């Protein structure tokens, strides 16, 4: 259960983690 | 005038040829990762 949660929010940061980085 | 038959003060040299040759390649390509935002695309 949380090795697939930490999966889960590792996704949703890393998706939006392209708007985080777009400039850098 | 392009009639410089001068020789050329950088010969062509095999080992240039498979340097410049190999220079075509480039670093792996690289494929925005899939996110799994929920649990049945993790399954």
């Amino acid at each position: 259960q949380k090795i697939i949660e930490n999966g889960i929010r590792n996704n949703e940061m890393e998706s939006e983690g392209r708007k985080f980085g777009h400039f850098e | 005038r392009v009639k410089n038959k001068n020789p050329a003060p950088i010969q062509i040299s095999a080992e240039q040829l498979l340097r410049e040759a190999v220079e075509r390649q480039d670093v792996a390509f690289v494929p925005p990762k899939i996110n799994i935002t929920d649990l049945e695309e993790l399954q």
